[PDB]
RNA sequence: GCCUAAAAGCAGCCAUCAAUUGAGAAAGCGUUAAAGCUCAACAAAUUCACCAACAUAAUCCCAAAAACUAAUAACAAACUC
């Protein structure tokens, strides 16, 4: 056949590329779910429940999402973007309420996604939801670091406490 | 090639798919730069209804044709090969490419009439009772007009209506 | 059985068509539905129409979901006219201010559609403006002191001339 | 550069080497450095 | 989805599709799930329970249908086409039930 | 996913007053009293007049020769007026009113006695002449769809063409007549009188070039 | 929105706006009017896909037959040697 007649990019695909780039650059939680064929009333109900927790859902064509994905650093999401797709996009990733509201619908399966440049599966998302808050874990890291000195002090002070408890049990015996 | 198998073990149905080894194309084609299978193996305007060794490469075990999007033939060669497979099936070549009916193979019927280059189907053509005069003659078609571009070593055109 | 949409008056729920035969074929009785509708909309001003959805179940039971009234009714009330304009775009029916449009949008936001859709009031105001454009009611930026009445007088004269012309055309078609 | 492999809990046995190397930088320092570490971590966090 | 909606799926109890979306042979099973979990299939019978099990290391996509005749259709779909799985499931449902 | 292509927008086209086809009279206002001979040369040969577009964009092209009378005129007018959109489309004639008188004789009359009596009038049409020309802010698909009926009901073979289709078919005919492979052509042989062919040919064949035979026209004959 | 017993995208006339990534006050079937079945728009794929086909007579149909061994052959006149 004759050489390739290079097809020129149009405003629609330029807009789509720019929007996908802005989505993947700005927000943090980017969850990939299977776009299930449900009634539009139930779709609007899920949209309401999502905007309640300030999380949005997007739908992009594969013809413009696959090349962008394989050109960007998200090449590991390729087996996820073949069939029908739903991009759950949100600032301040809060997967607890997300999995809570997705548990109500049984046949809407969580495919996977990324939490702050960390690609996770459904089990990874469940584990991240069950994981405590960042403030809690960063306050507990200091305790876990000073736990060594805490136990050292406890074990150096336990020697008088051993005799103390001996006296207490000898008193309680009679 | 993929095969679908069914297993029945106590009201439990298991449908399984098994992939077996398939033969590939020969390593050295005479025209590698050709986009089409036939037109790159240099069989264009060369095959006929007798070339079963070529017609049987792409057909289903029950005599059916194979889709063009799967085979890769150019549209004209696909139509030619379809008509050639039809003509071979009607002439009696490819006898093992029929469904096995053990209940229907016992009630034998009238013996099969030998034929070749059959264009239409034997159950659809009506007998020409008038046959026409010399100026308006009802000619009987023989072979297909899709094979009118084949190489003629004798130089004479093929009589498609006789 | 399925869902049925119907624009019914507030307290005027008659047991006849175009709602009797539908519910009768579905299986649900008509008197029960009329009673339930009247007791559910007794607090509403009798006469104004509102859409409602009746979900008939396979066991011949029904549930009612009543929403906000019709935007056409809202606009006709806010403009002060009884019937809309025939030739939309060429003639003007009434005059509604963006303030009235915003109030209509605020009262209508609490319905099934704009509840399932988390949408600010801007799009609802846009929908009301489009509906007013379809009805033939103009939406002026800030114009209501007495020119509303000044245009109302011309509109009444136009409607009178239109009625006389319609009667004349009917008489002409009768004698032809 | 590329992304991670995204493993699961079925056969989870490989941990990223950064959390081990932080443990080695922790265990390669003295008690005065531990005191400086926890005082800095308590003032900042 | 239309071929299933025109079949009267009222005689099926549970349908579970267990797969791993990070594989290379789950396209047919994902489309099978989306076809058997459509809105028409939902409304033709509300007693059915459609489950979508998502794993990461199972590496064997499969479907399991338990229907009220005490019948269990189990199809481990690794190379079957979605159309073939749909036709097999529909023919079995219309044969038993 | 499919790309969003822009739609053709027509703003420069102006719909004139009375866009429908005007009524045509069966007999002219002044009837021809003197009976004229039936010159068949007004059907024979290619059309020289009304071969190009004037103001519209679509038309009905005649691929043959024939006569148009009041029945055909009324058919065309009624069909186009009832199938057109007067707000976005306008139509106009390209053939005159029936003017050529056609004589007829009563049944049972023997041969001779003189000329008959004028029965009706016709309009001669040659091959390649436009019959009805349409324009407006409409596309060609709908116009072609509703004009194929009139083209078929016309006596001679006819097509619903446009400017683009007409230029395309003319350039295709030129390409064929220029890339023809056999060295022997009707025009060459007739002009050179090879094999003494002028004895069977006609003096008009030197201009028809074998593409016109009587009232018929074969567009694939180079 | 008017008309109408009813005119809900569809006897009709006038406008043809408005949210969603995405769906015409609706291009065809259907209802008395609804309902309902489609078309076009997103998300799922992407073999090719514009027009072209049309009965018959009377005593009895009317050479038989033949798709590939090489053809600017050959056989064929009151023509010409
Ligand atoms: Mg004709
Ligand atoms: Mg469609
Ligand atoms: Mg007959
Ligand atoms: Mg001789
Ligand atoms: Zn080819």
């Amino acid at each position: 056949p004759p050489p390739t007649p290079p097809q020129e990019e149009t405003g629609l695909v330029r807009l789509l590329r720019r929007e996908i780039a802005a989505v993947f650059r700005d927000n943090r939680m980017i969850a990939v779910c299977q776009h299930v064929a449900l009634s539009a009333e139930d779709k609007l109900l899920l949209r309401h429940q999502l905007r309640k927790h300030k999380i949005l859902m997007k739908i992009f064509p594969n013809q413009v999402l696959k090349p962008f994905l394989e050109e960007s650093k998200y090449q590991n999401l390729l087996p996820l973007f073949v069939g029908h797709n739903l991009l759950l996009v949100s600032e301040e990733p809060k997967v607890k309420e997300m999995v809570r509201i997705l548990k109500g619908i049984p046949f809407l399966p969580l495919l996977g996604g990324c939490i702050d440049d960390t690609i996770l599966s459904r089990q990874g998302f469940i584990n991240y939801s069950k994981l405590p808050s960042l403030a809690l874990v960063q306050g507990e890291l200091v305790g876990g670091l000073t736990f060594l000195t805490a136990q050292t002090y406890s074990m150096l002070q336990h020697q008088p406490r051993q005799l103390t408890a001996l006296l207490d049990q000898y008193v309680k015996q009679q | 090639f993929r095969e679908v198998v069914e297993i029945l073990d106590g009201k439990t149905t298991i449908i399984e798919g098994r992939i077996t080894e398939t033969p590939q194309e020969s390593p050295n084609p005479p025209n590698p730069t050709g986009q089409c299978p036939i037109c790159r193996w240099n069989l264009k305007h060369k095959y006929n209804y007798e070339d079963v060794l070529l017609l049987s490469q792409f057909i289903r075990p029950h005599g059916g044709m194979l889709p063009r999007r799967i085979t890769g033939l150019c549209q004209e060669e696909h139509l030619k090969i379809e008509e050639c497979v039809k003509m071979a099936h009607r002439a009696g070549l490819l006898p093992n490419h029929r469904p096995k009916l053990p209940e229907g193979f016992v009630p034998k019927s009238k013996p099969r009439l030998n034929r070749y280059l059959t264009r239409w189907s034997p159950r659809s053509v009506k007998p020409i009772y008038n046959k026409g005069h010399r100026w308006n003659k009802v000619r009987m078609p023989v072979g297909s007009p899709l094979l009118k571009d084949n190489v003629s070593y004798s130089g004479r055109p093929l009589l498609l209506y006789h | 059985s399925g869902m049925i949409r119907a624009i019914v008056r507030a307290g005027q729920a008659r047991p006849g068509p175009p709602l009797g035969p539908i519910l009768g074929q579905r299986g649900v009785s008509i008197n029960q539905f009329c009673k339930e509708f009247n007791e559910k909309t007794k607090d509403i001003k009798e006469g104004i129409p509102l859409p409602t959805k009746i979900f008939v179940k396979p066991d011949r039971t029904f549930e009612i979901k009543i929403g906000q009234p019709t935007v056409s009714y809202f606009l006709k009330a806010a403009a002060g006219i009884e019937k809309g304009a025939r030739h939309t775009g060429k003639e003007v029916a009434g005059l509604v201010t963006l303030k009235h449009v915003y109030e209509i949008a605020r009262v209508k936001a609490q319905d099934d559609a704009f509840a399932l859709q988390d949408v600010p009031l801007s799009s609802v105001v846009r929908s009301i403006i489009g509906s007013a454009r379809s009805l033939g009611i103009r939406v002026v930026k800030d114009l209501s002191s007495e020119e509303l009445a000044a245009f109302q007088k011309e509109r009444a004269l136009f409607l009178a001339a239109q009625r006389e012309a319609d009667l004349a055309a009917q008489a002409e078609a009768a004698k032809k | 550069e590329a992304l991670a492999g995204a493993p699961l809990d079925n056969a989870p046995k490989e941990y990223p080497p950064k959390i081990q190397q932080l443990v080695q930088d922790i265990a390669s320092l003295t008690l005065l450095e531990i005191s400086d570490l926890n005082e800095l971590l308590k003032k900042t966090l | 989805a239309a071929a299933l909606a025109r079949l009267g799926l009222r005689a099926v109890k549970q349908v579970r599709v267990q797969f791993c979306p990070f594989e290379k042979n789950v396209e047919s099973t994902r489309t099978f799930l989306q076809a058997v979990s459509s809105e028409k299939v939902r409304c033709t019978n509300l007693n059915c329970s459609v489950i979508a099990d998502v794993r990461h290391d199972g590496s064997e996509p499969c479907v399991d249908v338990l229907f009220g005749d005490g019948h269990r259709l189990i199809m481990r779909g690794a190379h079957l086409t979605a159309q073939e799985m749909l036709t097999a499931f529909a023919s079995h449902i219309q044969a038993r039930g | 996913f499919k790309t969003l292509l822009p739609v053709p927008t027509f703003e420069d086209v102006a719909i004139p007053e009375k866009p429908k086809l005007r009524f045509v009279e069966r007999v002219p206002l002044v009837p021809k009293v003197r009976r004229e001979r039936k010159n068949l040369s007004d059907i024979r040969g290619p059309s020289t007049e009304a071969t190009e577009f004037t103001e519209g964009r679509f038309a009905i092209l005649a691929l043959g020769g024939g006569y148009l009378h009041w029945g055909h005129f009324e058919m065309m007018r009624l069909t186009i007026n009832r199938s057109m959109d007067p707000k976005n489309m306008f139509a106009l004639w390209r053939v005159p009113a029936p003017f050529k008188p056609i004589t007829r004789k009563g049944m049972g009359q023997r041969m001779g006695g003189g000329k008959g009596a004028i029965d009706h009038y016709v309009t001669p049409v040659k091959a390649g002449r436009l019959i009805v020309e349409m324009g407006g802010r409409c596309e060609f698909k709908e116009v072609q769809g509703f004009l194929d009926l009139v083209a078929h009901k016309l006596p001679f073979p006819a097509k619903a063409v446009s400017r683009e289709t007409l230029e395309k078919m003319r350039k295709d005919q030129e390409e064929r007549e220029r890339n023809n492979q056999n060295p022997w052509t009707f025009e060459r042989i007739a002009t050179a009188n090879m094999l003494g062919i002028r004895k069977v040919l006609s003096p008009y064949d030197l201009t028809h070039k074998g593409r016109y035979w009587g009232k018929f026209y074969t567009p694939e004959r180079v």
